[PDB]
Protein backbone atom coordinates (compact mmCIF):
# COMPACT_ATOMS: atom_id res chain seq x y z
CA UNK A 1 0.00 0.00 0.00
CA UNK A 2 2.61 2.92 1.03
CA UNK A 3 5.91 1.76 -1.08
CA UNK A 4 7.51 -1.51 -2.16
CA UNK A 5 8.42 -3.68 -3.97
CA UNK A 6 9.88 -1.87 -7.35
CA UNK A 7 12.38 0.20 -7.37
CA UNK A 8 12.81 3.73 -8.93
CA UNK A 9 16.40 2.97 -10.04
CA UNK A 10 17.78 -0.77 -10.49
CA UNK A 11 21.22 0.75 -9.87
CA UNK A 12 23.59 2.77 -9.18
CA UNK A 13 27.18 3.76 -10.53
CA UNK A 14 29.89 5.40 -9.02
CA UNK A 15 32.83 6.10 -11.22
CA UNK A 16 36.55 5.64 -9.31
CA UNK A 17 40.08 6.46 -10.67
CA UNK A 18 42.61 4.61 -7.81
CA UNK A 19 40.95 5.40 -4.47
CA UNK A 20 39.00 8.04 -5.30
CA UNK A 21 35.77 8.37 -6.57
CA UNK A 22 35.12 10.51 -9.00
CA UNK A 23 32.39 12.19 -10.78
CA UNK A 24 28.66 11.67 -8.96
CA UNK A 25 27.10 8.70 -8.93
CA UNK A 26 24.88 7.62 -11.30
CA UNK A 27 21.57 6.09 -10.96
CA UNK A 28 19.44 4.36 -14.24
CA UNK A 29 15.76 4.32 -14.11
CA UNK A 30 13.98 0.85 -13.32
CA UNK A 31 12.54 2.01 -17.26
CA UNK A 32 15.59 1.90 -18.95
CA UNK A 33 16.45 -1.86 -18.79
CA UNK A 34 19.90 -1.52 -20.60
CA UNK A 35 22.50 1.17 -20.02
CA UNK A 36 26.10 2.04 -21.46
CA UNK A 37 28.81 3.13 -19.63
CA UNK A 38 31.36 4.56 -22.30
CA UNK A 39 34.37 6.41 -22.48
CA UNK A 40 32.54 9.42 -24.27
CA UNK A 41 31.76 12.94 -23.42
CA UNK A 42 27.60 13.02 -23.29
CA UNK A 43 26.61 14.95 -20.28
CA UNK A 44 23.06 14.11 -20.45
CA UNK A 45 21.96 11.21 -18.54
CA UNK A 46 19.34 9.04 -20.06
CA UNK A 47 20.75 5.58 -20.58
CA UNK A 48 24.69 6.95 -21.14
CA UNK A 49 26.67 7.28 -18.35
CA UNK A 50 29.81 8.99 -20.46
CA UNK A 51 32.88 8.78 -18.31
CA UNK A 52 35.07 11.18 -20.50
CA UNK A 53 33.14 14.14 -19.20
CA UNK A 54 34.31 13.40 -15.86
CA UNK A 55 37.08 16.11 -14.78
CA UNK A 56 39.69 14.97 -11.74
CA UNK A 57 42.53 17.49 -10.44
CA UNK A 58 43.85 14.55 -8.80
CA UNK A 59 44.20 12.75 -12.07
CA UNK A 60 47.60 11.90 -13.81
CA UNK A 61 49.68 11.34 -17.47
CA UNK A 62 48.67 6.99 -16.62
CA UNK A 63 44.83 7.84 -16.36
CA UNK A 64 43.88 10.32 -19.47
CA UNK A 65 45.88 7.58 -21.18
CA UNK A 66 43.47 4.73 -20.00
CA UNK A 67 40.53 6.33 -20.07
CA UNK A 68 41.37 7.46 -23.93
CA UNK A 69 40.47 3.71 -24.12
CA UNK A 70 37.21 2.82 -22.76
CA UNK A 71 35.59 3.69 -25.95
CA UNK A 72 32.04 1.69 -26.54
CA UNK A 73 32.63 0.71 -22.87
CA UNK A 74 30.14 -1.95 -21.87
CA UNK A 75 26.53 -2.27 -20.76
CA UNK A 76 24.32 -3.24 -18.06
CA UNK A 77 20.85 -4.71 -18.56
CA UNK A 78 18.44 -5.71 -16.04
CA UNK A 79 16.54 -8.82 -17.06
CA UNK A 80 14.61 -10.67 -14.15
CA UNK A 81 13.29 -8.56 -11.28
CA UNK A 82 16.83 -8.60 -10.63
CA UNK A 83 19.51 -9.90 -12.55
CA UNK A 84 21.81 -8.49 -14.31
CA UNK A 85 23.83 -8.85 -17.70
CA UNK A 86 27.28 -7.62 -19.13
CA UNK A 87 27.98 -6.88 -22.83
CA UNK A 88 31.59 -5.66 -23.88
CA UNK A 89 30.90 -3.49 -26.38
CA UNK A 90 34.67 -1.97 -25.94
CA UNK A 91 37.14 -2.66 -27.82
CA UNK A 92 39.29 -3.45 -25.08
CA UNK A 93 39.06 -5.94 -22.28
CA UNK A 94 36.58 -5.56 -19.31
CA UNK A 95 37.30 -6.81 -15.39
CA UNK A 96 34.29 -7.66 -13.31
CA UNK A 97 34.29 -8.72 -9.81
CA UNK A 98 30.85 -11.44 -9.20
CA UNK A 99 29.85 -13.29 -6.75
CA UNK A 100 27.41 -14.72 -8.79
CA UNK A 101 30.58 -15.94 -11.30
CA UNK A 102 32.16 -17.32 -8.77
CA UNK A 103 29.59 -19.85 -7.79
CA UNK A 104 29.85 -20.81 -11.65
CA UNK A 105 38.82 -14.67 -6.58
CA UNK A 106 37.40 -13.22 -9.65
CA UNK A 107 39.06 -10.54 -11.99
CA UNK A 108 36.64 -12.64 -14.65
CA UNK A 109 38.08 -10.71 -17.80
CA UNK A 110 35.37 -10.19 -20.09
CA UNK A 111 35.82 -10.46 -23.93
CA UNK A 112 34.99 -7.67 -26.69
CA UNK A 113 31.40 -8.83 -28.00
CA UNK A 114 31.04 -10.66 -25.20
CA UNK A 115 27.32 -10.71 -23.81
CA UNK A 116 27.69 -12.58 -19.58
CA UNK A 117 25.00 -12.80 -16.89
CA UNK A 118 26.89 -12.09 -14.12
CA UNK A 119 23.94 -11.37 -11.37
CA UNK A 120 21.39 -13.94 -10.37
CA UNK A 121 18.88 -12.05 -7.67
CA UNK A 122 17.94 -15.58 -6.56
CA UNK A 123 20.96 -17.22 -5.82
CA UNK A 124 21.23 -13.35 -4.37
CA UNK A 125 18.52 -13.79 -1.78
CA UNK A 126 18.93 -16.88 -1.13
CA UNK A 127 22.93 -16.62 -0.47
CA UNK A 128 21.47 -13.72 2.28
CA UNK A 129 19.24 -15.84 4.19
CA UNK A 130 22.31 -18.11 4.36
CA UNK A 131 24.54 -15.57 6.18
CA UNK A 132 21.58 -14.23 8.27
CA UNK A 133 20.41 -17.92 9.72
CA UNK A 134 24.50 -19.43 10.93
CA UNK A 135 24.14 -15.49 12.72
CA UNK A 136 20.84 -16.38 14.16
CA UNK A 137 28.91 -11.31 9.60
CA UNK A 138 27.54 -7.96 9.04
CA UNK A 139 25.98 -5.16 6.98
CA UNK A 140 29.16 -4.28 5.66
CA UNK A 141 29.92 -7.86 4.17
CA UNK A 142 26.78 -8.73 2.90
CA UNK A 143 25.77 -6.14 1.02
CA UNK A 144 29.11 -6.72 -0.69
CA UNK A 145 26.63 -9.70 -2.17
CA UNK A 146 24.12 -6.75 -3.74
CA UNK A 147 27.14 -5.12 -5.42
CA UNK A 148 29.73 -5.34 -8.29
CA UNK A 149 32.54 -4.20 -9.26
CA UNK A 150 34.22 -3.72 -12.87
CA UNK A 151 37.58 -2.26 -14.16
CA UNK A 152 37.90 -0.53 -17.74
CA UNK A 153 41.25 -1.60 -19.38
CA UNK A 154 43.62 -2.73 -16.94
CA UNK A 155 43.52 -5.67 -14.79
CA UNK A 156 43.77 -6.52 -10.92
CA UNK A 157 43.84 -9.76 -8.90
CA UNK A 158 46.32 -12.59 -8.11
CA UNK A 159 47.95 -12.04 -11.49
CA UNK A 160 48.59 -8.71 -12.57
CA UNK A 161 51.05 -5.67 -11.23
CA UNK A 162 48.18 -4.08 -9.51
CA UNK A 163 46.60 -6.62 -6.34
CA UNK A 164 42.66 -4.39 -5.56
CA UNK A 165 40.85 -2.93 -8.13
CA UNK A 166 41.71 0.76 -6.21
CA UNK A 167 44.98 0.21 -8.49
CA UNK A 168 43.10 0.59 -11.68
CA UNK A 169 43.19 3.88 -13.65
CA UNK A 170 39.26 3.62 -13.48
CA UNK A 171 37.10 1.42 -12.86
CA UNK A 172 33.31 1.23 -11.40
CA UNK A 173 31.22 -0.08 -8.18
CA UNK A 174 27.34 -1.31 -9.32
CA UNK A 175 24.65 -0.90 -6.34
CA UNK A 176 21.48 -3.39 -7.46
CA UNK A 177 18.77 -1.68 -5.97
CA UNK A 178 16.52 -4.90 -5.90
CA UNK A 179 19.17 -7.17 -4.17
CA UNK A 180 19.56 -4.28 -1.50
CA UNK A 181 15.46 -4.23 -0.64
CA UNK A 182 15.37 -7.54 -0.32
CA UNK A 183 18.34 -7.01 1.60
CA UNK A 184 16.63 -4.30 3.70
CA UNK A 185 14.00 -6.92 4.68
CA UNK A 186 16.82 -9.62 5.75
CA UNK A 187 18.86 -7.35 7.64
CA UNK A 188 15.44 -6.61 9.99
CA UNK A 189 15.81 -10.23 10.57
CA UNK A 190 18.92 -10.67 12.43
CA UNK A 191 18.03 -9.84 15.73
CA UNK A 192 20.34 -7.47 17.68
CA UNK A 193 24.33 -7.84 17.41
CA UNK B 1 10.01 21.66 0.23
CA UNK B 2 12.83 19.56 1.68
CA UNK B 3 12.98 21.43 5.18
CA UNK B 4 16.72 19.64 5.16
CA UNK B 5 19.37 18.12 4.08
CA UNK B 6 21.71 15.15 5.32
CA UNK B 7 25.12 14.35 4.69
CA UNK B 8 26.69 11.51 6.14
CA UNK B 9 30.61 11.27 7.68
CA UNK B 10 33.07 8.50 7.90
CA UNK B 11 35.79 10.15 10.55
CA UNK B 12 36.79 13.20 8.12
CA UNK B 13 35.88 12.02 5.17
CA UNK B 14 32.00 12.41 3.45
CA UNK B 15 30.81 9.26 2.68
CA UNK B 16 28.01 8.84 -0.25
CA UNK B 17 25.23 11.64 -1.68
CA UNK B 18 23.50 14.39 0.38
CA UNK B 19 20.04 12.94 1.17
CA UNK B 20 16.96 15.81 1.26
CA UNK B 21 14.72 15.12 3.30
CA UNK B 22 10.88 15.89 2.07
CA UNK B 23 8.85 13.95 4.70
CA UNK B 24 7.92 15.78 8.21
CA UNK B 25 9.31 12.75 9.85
CA UNK B 26 11.97 9.85 8.52
CA UNK B 27 14.69 7.89 9.98
CA UNK B 28 18.77 7.57 8.94
CA UNK B 29 19.48 4.15 9.85
CA UNK B 30 22.38 1.53 8.90
CA UNK B 31 19.86 -0.37 6.89
CA UNK B 32 20.06 -0.93 2.65
CA UNK B 33 16.89 0.48 1.90
CA UNK B 34 17.69 3.01 -1.55
CA UNK B 35 14.35 3.99 -2.71
CA UNK B 36 12.28 5.75 0.43
CA UNK B 37 11.96 8.90 0.93
CA UNK B 38 11.37 8.77 4.28
CA UNK B 39 14.64 6.77 4.66
CA UNK B 40 18.26 7.54 4.78
CA UNK B 41 19.96 4.39 4.63
CA UNK B 42 23.27 4.37 5.01
CA UNK B 43 23.95 0.35 5.14
CA UNK B 44 24.14 0.83 1.72
CA UNK B 45 26.58 3.52 1.40
CA UNK B 46 29.77 2.09 0.10
CA UNK B 47 33.72 3.71 1.34
CA UNK B 48 36.39 2.30 -0.69
CA UNK B 49 38.62 3.15 2.11
CA UNK B 50 36.85 2.14 5.26
CA UNK B 51 38.49 0.52 8.26
CA UNK B 52 37.23 -2.06 10.56
CA UNK B 53 36.48 0.28 13.37
CA UNK B 54 33.96 1.96 11.04
CA UNK B 55 32.32 -1.34 9.54
CA UNK B 56 32.19 -2.39 13.09
CA UNK B 57 30.54 0.63 14.45
CA UNK B 58 27.93 0.33 11.12
CA UNK B 59 26.61 -2.83 12.80
CA UNK B 60 25.37 -0.90 15.65
CA UNK B 61 23.73 1.82 13.97
CA UNK B 62 20.84 -0.50 13.53
CA UNK B 63 17.59 1.29 13.06
CA UNK B 64 19.48 4.76 13.94
CA UNK B 65 17.89 7.88 14.47
CA UNK B 66 14.30 9.71 13.52
CA UNK B 67 14.53 12.84 13.09
CA UNK B 68 10.91 15.10 12.88
CA UNK B 69 9.63 18.51 12.43
CA UNK B 70 6.45 19.22 14.81
CA UNK B 71 5.35 22.47 14.41
CA UNK B 72 9.00 25.06 14.50
CA UNK B 73 10.72 22.15 16.01
CA UNK B 74 13.27 19.31 15.53
CA UNK B 75 13.30 16.20 17.34
CA UNK B 76 16.06 13.51 17.19
CA UNK B 77 14.72 9.93 18.51
CA UNK B 78 17.63 7.20 19.33
CA UNK B 79 15.77 3.91 17.78
CA UNK B 80 19.72 2.53 17.75
CA UNK B 81 20.47 0.08 20.83
CA UNK B 82 23.51 2.15 21.03
CA UNK B 83 23.20 6.02 22.16
CA UNK B 84 23.51 8.41 19.70
CA UNK B 85 25.76 12.00 20.34
CA UNK B 86 24.07 15.71 19.37
CA UNK B 87 25.77 19.02 18.82
CA UNK B 88 23.23 21.72 18.48
CA UNK B 89 24.45 25.25 19.16
CA UNK B 90 20.47 25.65 19.12
CA UNK B 91 20.02 23.00 21.73
CA UNK B 92 22.59 23.80 23.96
CA UNK B 93 22.74 27.62 24.23
CA UNK B 94 19.20 26.57 25.33
CA UNK B 95 20.29 25.23 28.20
CA UNK B 96 23.77 27.43 28.25
CA UNK B 97 26.95 24.87 27.79
CA UNK B 98 29.81 26.20 25.44
CA UNK B 99 27.58 25.76 21.76
CA UNK B 100 30.13 22.58 21.42
CA UNK B 101 28.30 20.34 23.88
CA UNK B 102 27.76 17.10 22.49
CA UNK B 103 24.19 15.68 24.15
CA UNK B 104 24.22 11.79 24.70
CA UNK B 105 20.71 10.31 23.77
CA UNK B 106 20.45 7.12 25.21
CA UNK B 107 18.37 4.06 23.49
CA UNK B 108 14.77 4.91 23.72
CA UNK B 109 15.31 8.81 24.43
CA UNK B 110 14.65 11.55 22.47
CA UNK B 111 15.85 15.32 22.54
CA UNK B 112 14.27 18.51 21.06
CA UNK B 113 17.18 19.40 19.01
CA UNK B 114 16.25 22.61 17.24
CA UNK B 115 14.14 25.66 17.63
CA UNK B 116 12.88 28.28 15.15
CA UNK B 117 11.47 30.65 16.74
CA UNK B 118 14.75 30.78 18.99
CA UNK B 119 17.18 30.87 15.95
CA UNK B 120 14.83 33.34 14.66
CA UNK B 121 15.23 35.52 17.31
CA UNK B 122 18.83 35.35 17.56
CA UNK B 123 19.18 36.28 14.38
CA UNK B 124 17.21 39.49 14.85
CA UNK B 125 20.09 40.64 17.59
CA UNK B 126 22.37 39.70 15.39
CA UNK B 127 22.16 42.19 12.86
CA UNK B 128 22.91 44.72 15.35
CA UNK B 129 26.20 43.60 16.02
CA UNK B 130 27.27 43.89 12.23
CA UNK B 131 27.96 41.47 9.20
CA UNK B 132 30.36 39.25 10.64
CA UNK B 133 28.40 38.19 13.47
CA UNK B 134 25.15 37.46 11.14
CA UNK B 135 27.72 35.79 8.92
CA UNK B 136 28.34 33.18 11.40
CA UNK B 137 24.66 31.54 12.05
CA UNK B 138 25.22 29.24 9.87
CA UNK B 139 26.82 27.19 12.52
CA UNK B 140 23.09 27.15 14.23
CA UNK B 141 21.56 26.04 11.46
CA UNK B 142 23.71 22.97 11.04
CA UNK B 143 23.11 19.78 14.02
CA UNK B 144 25.68 16.75 14.01
CA UNK B 145 25.56 13.55 15.18
CA UNK B 146 27.10 10.21 15.97
CA UNK B 147 26.03 7.22 16.12
CA UNK B 148 27.46 4.70 18.69
CA UNK B 149 30.98 6.46 19.35
CA UNK B 150 30.35 9.93 21.36
CA UNK B 151 33.48 12.71 21.00
CA UNK B 152 34.09 16.31 22.80
CA UNK B 153 34.44 16.85 26.80
CA UNK B 154 34.12 13.37 28.55
CA UNK B 155 35.07 11.25 25.60
CA UNK B 156 38.69 10.92 24.30
CA UNK B 157 37.68 11.37 20.94
CA UNK B 158 37.40 15.56 21.13
CA UNK B 159 36.08 15.96 17.49
CA UNK B 160 33.63 14.38 15.40
CA UNK B 161 35.58 14.12 12.53
CA UNK B 162 37.29 11.50 15.03
CA UNK B 163 34.25 9.49 15.11
CA UNK B 164 33.57 6.55 13.06
CA UNK B 165 30.22 7.36 11.98
CA UNK B 166 28.23 10.80 11.84
CA UNK B 167 25.96 13.10 9.95
CA UNK B 168 25.75 16.74 9.97
CA UNK B 169 22.16 18.50 9.03
CA UNK B 170 21.25 21.44 7.22
CA UNK B 171 18.02 23.19 8.49
CA UNK B 172 16.56 24.88 4.97
CA UNK B 173 14.21 26.91 6.95
CA UNK B 174 17.46 28.78 8.72
CA UNK B 175 19.28 28.86 6.44
CA UNK B 176 17.11 30.87 4.28
CA UNK B 177 15.68 33.58 6.03
CA UNK B 178 19.47 33.95 6.76
CA UNK B 179 20.17 34.59 3.72
CA UNK B 180 17.05 37.10 3.41
CA UNK B 181 19.08 38.99 6.32
CA UNK B 182 22.46 38.65 5.04
CA UNK B 183 22.13 39.76 1.25
CA UNK B 184 20.83 43.19 3.19
CA UNK B 185 24.10 43.43 5.95
CA UNK B 186 26.41 45.20 3.60
CA UNK B 187 29.93 43.80 3.30
CA UNK B 188 33.18 42.77 5.82
CA UNK B 189 34.83 46.13 6.87
CA UNK B 190 38.49 43.90 7.15
CA UNK B 191 39.28 44.36 3.92
CA UNK B 192 41.06 40.90 1.95
CA UNK B 193 43.83 41.14 -0.62
CA UNK B 194 43.83 38.76 -4.10
CA UNK B 195 47.78 37.91 -3.61
CA UNK B 196 47.68 36.95 0.36
CA UNK C 1 19.37 21.51 -26.67
CA UNK C 2 20.03 20.37 -22.82
CA UNK C 3 17.73 20.83 -19.83
CA UNK C 4 20.95 22.49 -18.22
CA UNK C 5 23.37 24.27 -19.91
CA UNK C 6 26.07 23.13 -17.46
CA UNK C 7 26.76 22.50 -14.27
CA UNK C 8 29.26 23.59 -11.40
CA UNK C 9 31.60 22.08 -9.26
CA UNK C 10 32.66 24.09 -6.37
CA UNK C 11 36.51 23.03 -5.01
CA UNK C 12 38.00 24.59 -1.55
CA UNK C 13 41.76 23.88 -3.10
CA UNK C 14 42.11 20.75 -4.22
CA UNK C 15 39.02 19.61 -2.68
CA UNK C 16 35.78 18.69 -3.83
CA UNK C 17 33.15 20.87 -1.52
CA UNK C 18 29.38 20.48 -1.74
CA UNK C 19 26.94 18.88 -4.54
CA UNK C 20 27.69 19.70 -8.41
CA UNK C 21 24.66 22.42 -9.26
CA UNK C 22 23.13 22.13 -12.45
CA UNK C 23 21.65 25.26 -14.05
CA UNK C 24 18.61 25.20 -15.34
CA UNK C 25 17.99 29.50 -16.14
CA UNK C 26 19.65 31.72 -18.64
CA UNK C 27 21.14 33.50 -16.04
CA UNK C 28 22.42 33.08 -12.65
CA UNK C 29 24.82 33.76 -9.74
CA UNK C 30 27.56 31.55 -8.40
CA UNK C 31 27.82 33.15 -4.81
CA UNK C 32 28.62 33.09 -0.88
CA UNK C 33 25.25 33.57 0.74
CA UNK C 34 22.67 30.58 2.19
CA UNK C 35 19.77 30.19 -0.14
CA UNK C 36 19.61 26.39 -0.72
CA UNK C 37 16.69 26.05 -2.49
CA UNK C 38 17.17 28.82 -5.68
CA UNK C 39 17.14 27.33 -9.58
CA UNK C 40 18.69 30.94 -10.27
CA UNK C 41 21.76 30.73 -7.06
CA UNK C 42 24.64 28.21 -6.22
CA UNK C 43 25.03 29.39 -2.58
CA UNK C 44 28.75 28.29 -1.37
CA UNK C 45 28.06 30.08 1.82
CA UNK C 46 25.69 26.97 3.40
CA UNK C 47 28.23 24.59 2.10
CA UNK C 48 30.58 23.23 4.55
CA UNK C 49 34.05 21.71 4.70
CA UNK C 50 35.35 19.94 8.12
CA UNK C 51 38.93 20.05 6.45
CA UNK C 52 38.56 23.57 5.90
CA UNK C 53 41.23 25.90 6.51
CA UNK C 54 41.67 29.83 7.88
CA UNK C 55 42.38 30.76 4.55
CA UNK C 56 39.52 29.63 2.88
CA UNK C 57 37.49 30.26 5.60
CA UNK C 58 38.75 34.24 5.10
CA UNK C 59 38.07 34.23 1.67
CA UNK C 60 34.41 33.03 1.51
CA UNK C 61 33.91 35.71 2.89
CA UNK C 62 34.75 37.94 0.30
CA UNK C 63 32.63 36.17 -2.46
CA UNK C 64 29.46 38.18 -1.75
CA UNK C 65 27.36 38.60 -4.52
CA UNK C 66 29.93 36.69 -6.36
CA UNK C 67 30.08 35.61 -10.13
CA UNK C 68 27.34 35.59 -12.95
CA UNK C 69 26.96 33.48 -15.50
CA UNK C 70 24.85 34.31 -18.42
CA UNK C 71 23.86 32.46 -21.37
CA UNK C 72 22.77 35.07 -24.38
CA UNK C 73 22.09 33.18 -27.77
CA UNK C 74 25.24 30.85 -28.09
CA UNK C 75 27.66 33.21 -25.58
CA UNK C 76 28.68 33.46 -22.13
CA UNK C 77 29.61 36.01 -20.00
CA UNK C 78 30.88 36.35 -16.73
CA UNK C 79 30.08 39.15 -14.35
CA UNK C 80 31.85 40.21 -11.24
CA UNK C 81 29.12 41.11 -8.46
CA UNK C 82 31.32 40.56 -6.07
CA UNK C 83 33.77 43.31 -4.22
CA UNK C 84 37.12 41.32 -4.96
CA UNK C 85 38.15 40.65 -8.56
CA UNK C 86 37.66 36.99 -9.83
CA UNK C 87 40.00 35.02 -12.17
CA UNK C 88 38.77 32.69 -15.30
CA UNK C 89 41.19 30.47 -17.61
CA UNK C 90 38.61 30.30 -20.59
CA UNK C 91 40.59 28.28 -23.13
CA UNK C 92 37.55 29.45 -25.69
CA UNK C 93 38.25 32.85 -24.19
CA UNK C 94 42.15 32.37 -24.22
CA UNK C 95 42.86 31.40 -27.61
CA UNK C 96 40.25 33.96 -29.05
CA UNK C 97 42.45 37.09 -28.01
CA UNK C 98 45.75 34.31 -28.94
CA UNK C 99 46.99 33.67 -25.05
CA UNK C 100 48.72 30.14 -24.03
CA UNK C 101 45.12 28.25 -23.29
CA UNK C 102 46.10 28.28 -19.83
CA UNK C 103 45.86 32.16 -19.27
CA UNK C 104 44.09 33.08 -16.27
CA UNK C 105 41.91 36.41 -17.14
CA UNK C 106 41.10 39.14 -14.55
CA UNK C 107 37.90 40.42 -14.18
CA UNK C 108 37.42 43.61 -11.69
CA UNK C 109 34.71 44.64 -9.54
CA UNK C 110 31.47 45.69 -11.67
CA UNK C 111 33.34 44.40 -15.20
CA UNK C 112 32.17 41.07 -17.27
CA UNK C 113 33.54 38.56 -19.80
CA UNK C 114 32.57 36.83 -22.77
CA UNK C 115 34.23 33.68 -21.46
CA UNK C 116 32.63 31.35 -24.22
CA UNK C 117 31.38 31.86 -27.45
CA UNK C 118 29.40 28.80 -29.53
CA UNK C 119 30.13 29.21 -32.74
CA UNK C 120 34.18 29.33 -31.78
CA UNK C 121 34.22 26.12 -30.41
CA UNK C 122 31.51 24.49 -33.26
CA UNK C 123 34.32 26.28 -35.50
CA UNK C 124 37.49 24.48 -33.51
CA UNK C 125 35.44 21.25 -33.59
CA UNK C 126 34.65 20.99 -37.35
CA UNK C 127 38.80 20.92 -38.45
CA UNK C 128 39.56 18.79 -35.64
CA UNK C 129 38.07 15.77 -36.96
CA UNK C 130 41.02 16.00 -39.51
CA UNK C 131 43.36 15.57 -36.47
CA UNK C 132 41.99 12.15 -35.40
CA UNK C 133 40.64 10.87 -31.86
CA UNK C 134 43.54 12.24 -29.71
CA UNK C 135 42.76 16.03 -31.13
CA UNK C 136 38.93 15.76 -30.91
CA UNK C 137 39.14 14.01 -27.15
CA UNK C 138 41.27 16.92 -25.98
CA UNK C 139 38.39 19.57 -27.04
CA UNK C 140 36.60 18.82 -23.26
CA UNK C 141 39.21 21.04 -22.12
CA UNK C 142 37.57 23.63 -24.04
CA UNK C 143 33.83 23.07 -22.88
CA UNK C 144 35.60 23.53 -19.19
CA UNK C 145 35.96 26.78 -17.41
CA UNK C 146 37.83 27.76 -14.08
CA UNK C 147 37.03 30.63 -11.97
CA UNK C 148 38.86 31.09 -8.55
CA UNK C 149 36.97 34.00 -6.14
CA UNK C 150 39.60 36.65 -4.88
CA UNK C 151 42.73 35.14 -5.10
CA UNK C 152 44.01 35.15 -8.64
CA UNK C 153 46.52 32.41 -10.03
CA UNK C 154 48.87 31.04 -12.75
CA UNK C 155 51.50 33.18 -14.42
CA UNK C 156 51.55 37.21 -12.42
CA UNK C 157 50.92 35.84 -8.83
CA UNK C 158 52.79 32.99 -6.52
CA UNK C 159 49.81 30.60 -6.61
CA UNK C 160 50.47 28.73 -10.19
CA UNK C 161 47.61 26.14 -9.85
CA UNK C 162 44.14 26.55 -9.02
CA UNK C 163 43.96 24.05 -6.92
CA UNK C 164 46.25 25.85 -5.23
CA UNK C 165 43.38 28.80 -4.59
CA UNK C 166 40.88 28.74 -1.32
CA UNK C 167 37.25 29.36 -3.42
CA UNK C 168 37.21 28.18 -7.22
CA UNK C 169 34.48 26.55 -9.14
CA UNK C 170 34.06 24.81 -12.52
CA UNK C 171 32.33 24.64 -15.38
CA UNK C 172 31.22 22.13 -17.99
CA UNK C 173 29.18 23.43 -20.82
CA UNK C 174 26.71 20.94 -21.55
CA UNK C 175 25.44 22.00 -24.80
CA UNK C 176 29.78 21.95 -26.24
CA UNK C 177 30.18 18.14 -24.66
CA UNK C 178 26.70 17.06 -26.32
CA UNK C 179 28.07 18.56 -29.84
CA UNK C 180 31.75 17.12 -29.16
CA UNK C 181 30.28 13.80 -28.31
CA UNK C 182 28.65 13.10 -31.30
CA UNK C 183 32.32 13.72 -33.10
CA UNK C 184 33.76 11.16 -30.85
CA UNK C 185 31.47 8.13 -31.41
CA UNK C 186 32.20 8.40 -34.82
CA UNK C 187 36.40 9.18 -34.53
CA UNK C 188 36.86 5.43 -34.01
CA UNK C 189 40.07 4.99 -31.82
CA UNK C 190 43.29 5.16 -30.53
CA UNK C 191 45.99 3.88 -32.58
CA UNK C 192 48.68 3.82 -30.32
CA UNK C 193 47.28 0.84 -27.95
CA UNK C 194 47.46 0.45 -23.66
CA UNK C 195 48.24 -3.03 -22.11
CA UNK C 196 46.44 -4.24 -19.26
CA UNK C 197 49.47 -4.26 -17.19
CA UNK C 198 51.35 -0.92 -17.81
Amino acid sequence: ISNHPAPEYWCSIAYFEMDVQVGETFKVPSSCPIVTVDGYVDPSGGDRFCLGQLSNVHRTEAIERARLHIGKGVQLECKGEGDVWVRCLSDHAVFVQSYYLDREDAVHKIYPSAYIKVFDLRQCHRQMQQQAATAQIGVDDLRRLCILRMSFVKGWGPDYPRQSIKETPCWIEIHLHRALQLLDEVLHTMPIA
Amino acid sequence: AFWCSISYYELNQRVGETFHASQPSMTVDGFTDPSNSERFCLGLLSNVNRNAAVELTRRHIGRGVRLYYIGGEVFAECLSDSAIFVQSPNCNQRYGWHPATVCKIPPGCNLKIFNNQEFAALLAQSVNQGFEAVYQLTRMCTIRMSFVKGWGAEYRRQTVTSTPCWIELHLNGPLQWLDKVLTQMGSPSIRCSSVS
